[PDB]
RNA sequence: AACGCGACGAUACUACCCGCACGUUGUAGACGUAUAAGAAUAGGCUCCGGCCUCGUAUCCUAGCAGGCGAUUCCUCCGCCGGCCUCGAAGUGGCCGUCGGUAAUUCGCGUAUUGCAAUUUAGACACGCGCGGGAUCAAAUCCUUUGCAGACGACUUAGAUGUG
RNA sequence: CCCACCCAUACCCCGCCCUCAGGGUAGAAACGAUGCCCUGAGGAGUAGGCGGCCGUGGAGGUCAGUGACGAAGCCUAGGGC
RNA sequence: AAAGGGAAGCGCUUGUGACCAGACUUGCGCCCGGCGGAUCAUCCGGUGUUCUCACCGGUGCACUCCGCCGGGCUCAGGCCAG
């Protein structure tokens, strides 16, 4: 059989919302996609939906797991940390959670 | 029926003003009071701490005074009040009286039916 | 950039500071750290400097119960680092615990780390920061000099998993010549065509 | 999985097929946002553009849903109509006669696509 | 009258009642909560055993520098007292309530006390004098005390997931 | 350390162990969540020919989320049993059996989820179940002791006896 | 010295609210004209000054007002403005 | 039902669990077929008015009007979205 995986996707992490020393705005939250460390590189992504991915206690509509969704907006920096919009703001017990961003809409 | 067409219904602000230190006292009411001590925080807008109302979080004069239905609320008393809302069932919405009587209550409700204008809490005493 | 189940960081040859600052960035970020041999660790400076630096701190104390709220002085050297790494983390915070949860220091390599790879850190490396001819200092040293009493038996351990190492060395060895004759032994058999376009592709 | 595009229809869509017999892809509509272009071009010298305008007409895919979905609803597979069949064989039996004069593009088109470690996509050539 | 706990039927539960009983709300409440959910037979030999002084109420809320012993380690706690009066009128209420079971025709050994609660009845109000000719309350704080004995005993899925139940069926 | 750790003895049950049968069971957050020399840096590595900025590397990676049947190959992986071996917080090597396995080529199926909607897929711990294998124990209240003690707590003794 | 980056309620655009300002609306198919339509600028605030609304008890008029088929009152992790 | 490692309470923003208010259930307009009736238009007499407009009775007699029942077609209809 195949011992291939399955992923279509390119993993990120996601590291806190956009803030100033103190005080912090979580419209907008920060990214680091894998294998990205240039604006250049980061600049691929804008404009790719973005997933995120979490497990709930209740069954809905046939699953236990929710995704919150959004786009990559902006680069962020210099290191290729880019800034996301979603439809609802990320929880903040997610700084250190993984995050789904996806080819699509793709300009190849 | 159906509301008219009208434009999105947005709301500024939907969390209600409470007054300071009403969650700490039971004597205080949590509706609204504007502190006017020379050295209350809230007064003064301090950061971190209760905003107060202004006039930059009044709603738009076209969705002003309606329901996310799209309509605007008609306090009615009996069958002759409800027929002032012949014209206006694409904008106007009954509202029934607390103290209206069931049979009263019936009539109304049959009437609205016929006129075909929304009755806002029409499933009460049956 | 590369996102690893948990990373491996041989202590020995790192500096203090800046291997600290490096992995409480990880560790916020979400990379699981994981460091050892934290005895060969290094700080730069002539080594009474790290000492003027231990026994300031060994001064600290709560005057009216020694017992709670003080300054512990904890004389390990991989819980110095860890004291560094801390400093670095908001620790009183729920997120600043459940980012210190993902963080394990050890005195030498106990397995099974040490048949895992580890990692260096060429930002926080001796070699490759601090200028030629000024001095430097062992966390160890500093240590068994300030009381801690396991230099010896960290160091034996070491010689013998450095024994059994080289013991896996020449099998490692072994299986890289006993390799290298089989890719020339079946390089007669490989088809021309499967050749020449692997060369043309870059394997 | 990998397809190979007909033609471009209108407003982002395309119309695809994988073959079906190389890797199980009917006659298909994708969007060109959702697909990444690669290098390889099959060639398309003897397939019929009259059926491939046929299939790009629309209401082709859509004008029998609501019929299957109320004759779908033990479990059955559902049944692919002749035109279809038929339609998804003289797209098809040139393309599998143009794809096996290139080597393993048989092959290429049964496997499906994914990412591996150290698969930069912003560093990948398609 | 009613009761707290509406929800139990007096069809197949016994119920027992006193107002304005000149005993202590604070150990009468310790006691109800020590032989809350218990078997009756179970509760009358605890109560007596209580009066016997071998066994202790456990002190929990209404505690504040009592003494300690070692009959706390059957609860797993060390403040613990003997409550005799609470007991005794803790035993008459639960004969009353086995009595009007035994009236009701319901099995007595099968009986559990599934409700029991104790509230602050109106205060008696005595007076005592003290230093500097000042006199101050000296009130009693009675309970009501309440107790019954019961018998011991896929929608809305999108087209896509109704797609992928159906191959995976097939499949 | 009363939220540090180790070893040992006895463990009744709804307790313990084994197999599969799944969780409106929980997890600072799986998606190939792959990769062990030591040492020096004004020096090292080796097959002893030579080589060293470079991990931009190596392994693995194709098939209904990966089917069925041949052609073909003796390659890879996994579960068990034996012999060794692994104590820094213990796990790997060989042999034997069994099962799977495109390295080459071909045949039948894939549709209809309707132009994207997480790709519900892993690990650990926990729980409810059966069908089996193994075991019939302690602690506290009580009496007593004074090597102890405000009370708790501590040292003792209570089952046939040197009680 | 050079390059890039982070962010304030600070500046640009847009929407909304209010205030102020500038305009139009009758041989009226004609308006809560005390109304409607268009455009622009500004929005902190103690002592202080001014304006508009909300609520409480009672009186005249009116709603051929509500009400034992439940008024007032009270409770309400239940709602709307 | 829930939280608690030397305070709680509060603002913004998610998430978790529990509980709910809206909206929708189809309408509008044609083309057919089948029903049930003559409230069609003209003319006449009377009545009231805005003095040229309506009502009433004679008035239709089925290619005209008014309702119903089956279809078909067009359009507009809630939320989240590409």
């Amino acid at each position: 059989p195949s011992e291939a995986g399955h992923r279509l996707y390119v993993k990120g992490r996601h590291l806190s919302y956009q803030r100033g020393r103190r005080n912090t705005h979580p419209k907008t939250s920060l990214i680091k996609i894998e294998g990205v460390d240039d604006t250049a590189a980061a600049n691929f992504y804008l404009g790719k939906r973005v997933a995120y991915v979490y497990r709930a206690q209740k069954e809905v509509r046939g699953t236990k797991i929710r995704v919150i969704w959004g786009k990559i907006t902006r680069p962020h920096g210099n290191s290729g940390v880019v800034r996301a919009k979603f439809t609802h703001p990320l929880p903040a017990r997610s700084f250190g959670a993984s995050v789904r961003i996806m080819l699509y809409p793709s300009s190849i | 029926v159906a509301a008219k067409k009208h434009v999105p219904i947005v709301k500024k602000r939907t969390k209600r003003f409470m007054r300071h230190q009403s969650d700490r006292f039971k004597c205080l009411d949590s509706a609204w009071r504007k502190p006017k001590g020379i050295d209350n925080r809230v007064r003064r807008r301090f950061k971190g701490n209760l905003a107060m109302p202004s006039i930059g979080y009044g709603s738009n004069k076209k969705t002003k005074h309606m329901m996310p239905s799209g309509h605007k609320a008609f306090l009615v008393h009996n069958v002759k009040d409800v027929e002032l809302l012949l014209m206006h069932n694409r904008t106007y919405a009954a509202e029934i009286a607390h103290n209206v009587s069931s049979r009263k209550r019936i009539d109304i409700i049959t009437r609205a039916k016929q006129l075909g204008v929304k009755v806002t809490n029409a499933k009460a005493k049956v | 950039s590369s996102f690893e189940s948990v990373v491996v960081i041989d202590g020995k040859g790192h500096l203090l500071g800046r291997l600290a600052s490096i992995v409480a960035k990880q560790l916020l970020s979400g990379q699981k750290i994981v460091v050892v041999r934290c005895e060969a660790l290094n700080i730069s400076g002539e080594f009474f400097r790290a000492k003027l630096k231990y026994h300031a701190y060994l001064r600290k104390m709560t005057r009216y119960n020694p017992t709670r709220g003080g300054p512990f002085h904890f004389r390990a050297p991989s819980r110095i680092f860890y004291k560094a790494v801390r400093g670095m983390i908001p620790h009183k915070t729920a997120r600043g615990a459940a980012a210190l949860e993902r963080l394990k220091v050890f005195e030498g390599v106990p397995p099974p780390y040490d048949k895992k790879k580890k990692m260096v850190v060429p930002q926080a490396l001796r070699v490759l920061r601090l200028q030629p001819g000024r001095k430097y200092c062992t966390v160890g040293r500093l240590s068994h000099e300030v009381g801690w009493k396991y230099q010896d038996v960290v160091a034996r351990l070491e010689e013998r998993r450095k024994a059994k190492g080289a013991a896996y060395y020449e099998r490692k060895k072994l299986a890289a010549r006993q390799l290298s004759e089989a890719k020339k032994a079946a390089a007669a058999k490989v088809d021309p065509k499967v050749s020449e376009a692997l060369a043309a592709y870059g394997y | 999985k990998r397809v190979v595009l007909l033609k471009c229809l209108d407003q982002g869509v395309l119309l695809v097929t994988g073959p079906f017999k190389i890797n199980g892809v009917p006659l298909r509509r994708v969007n060109a946002r959702y697909v990444i272009a690669t290098s390889v071009k099959v060639d398309l010298t003897g397939v019929d553009q009259a059926k491939i305008d046929e299939v790009a007409q629309p209401k082709y895919f859509t004008a029998e849903k609501a019929k299957e979905k109320a004759s779908e609803e033990k479990p059955q597979k559902k049944p692919v109509s002749s035109t279809r069949a038929a339609d998804q064989k003289a797209i098809d039996k040139a393309l599998i006669a143009n794809i096996k004069k290139v080597d393993m593009l048989a092959s290429y088109l049964a496997s499906s696509f994914s990412l591996r470690k150290g698969d930069k996509p912003h560093l990948m050539k398609f | 009258v009613r009761y707290a706990a509406t929800e139990i039927a007096p069809t197949k539960s016994a119920r027992a009642r006193g107002s304005y009983l000149r005993v202590s709300f604070k150990n009468t409440r310790e006691t109800a909560q020590a032989i809350n959910g218990w078997k009756l037979q179970r509760a009358l030999t605890f109560l007596q055993n209580v009066i016997d002084k071998k066994e202790a109420v456990p002190m929990r809320r209404y505690a504040g520098s009592t003494g300690r012993t070692a009959q706390g380690k059957q609860w797993g706690v060390s403040r613990a007292r003997w409550p005799v009066k609470s007991a005794q009128f803790l035993i008459g209420l639960l004969k009353n309530a086995e009595a009007n079971a035994d009236a009701k025709g319901l099995d007595t050994g099968n009986l559990i006390i599934k409700h029991i609660q104790v509230n602050q009845a109106p205060k008696q109000r005595r007076r005592t004098y003290r230093a500097h000719g000042r006199i101050n309350p000296y009130m009693s704080n009675p309970c009501h005390i309440e107790l019954i004995l019961t018998e011991a005993e896929e929608s809305h899925l999108s087209s896509r997931q109704r797609g992928v139940r159906i191959r995976r069926a097939l499949t």
